[PDB]
């Protein structure tokens, strides 16, 4: 289902400067409302294509991008996920990861931004653990 | 050629750091490979933070990063760059 086309939906939430700090805690950080406004109703061939669009929009957003350093700004400008702080990295997983709150395996929506969270590798592994 | 710091001249190492800082790759995978390589080369306890999460006061230009690495290795009993 991650590789079937869908249009992006949902509202997201207001965020601040600590947006990506929240990705290491609880259920992760929300998709920002400002990002949801840009991506709603666009069609994506796959979830990977959506992921790329998220980071490109972050690169272009003057409130979200200001809290990334020059090297991380370069990364998001390419549509790559930015690098997390070292202690949130796990092996070769060193960048922020998108997470579905209601699992896709359980009929969770792939492209509904209200069902998506931004996580660090460490937090993402821990959420799925059980 | 790229097995250790001592295999790189300072100029060659600056080229590597510049490529990383500019995300001058064809994929996210390629960039992650380069950052991992940097971490393994420098042996600096901060790892990727030298590039992405600089300590207050540190110069996070490519030149600044190279000098932070060079100074740390010099102060901590490690071998230096080639020439
Ligand atoms: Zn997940």
């Amino acid at each position: 289902k991650r590789n079937k086309p869908g249009k992006a939906t949902g509202k997201g939430k207001p965020v601040g400067d600590k947006w990506l700090d929240d990705a290491g805690k609880d259920s992760g950080a929300p998709i920002p409302d400002r990002i949801a406004d840009k991506l709603r109703d666009k069609e994506f061939k796959s979830f990977d294509d959506f992921r790329k669009a998220v980071w490109e929009e972050v690169s272009k957003d003057p409130e979200l991008s200001k809290n990334l350093n020059p090297s991380n700004k370069s990364s998001v400008s390419k549509g790559y996920s930015p690098f997390t702080p070292k202690n949130q990295q796990v092996g070769g997983r060193k960048v922020y990861e998108l997470h579905h709150d209601k699992p896709i395996s359980q009929g969770g929506e792939v492209y509904d931004m209200d069902n998506i969270r931004v996580t660090t590798p460490k937090r993402h592994i821990d959420i799925h653990r059980g | 050629l790229k097995h250790s710091i001592s295999d790189y001249t300072e100029a060659e190492f600056l080229q590597l750091v510049t490529t990383i800082c500019n995300a001058d790759t064809s994929s996210e995978e390629e960039l992650v490979k380069l950052v991992t390589h940097f971490e393994e080369m420098t042996e600096h306890p901060s790892g990727s933070a030298l590039i992405y999460y600089p300590k207050e006061g540190d110069d996070d230009s490519p030149s600044g990063i190279v000098n932070t690495v060079k100074q740390w290795r010099a102060a901590n009993g490690k071998s230096g760059f080639k020439q």
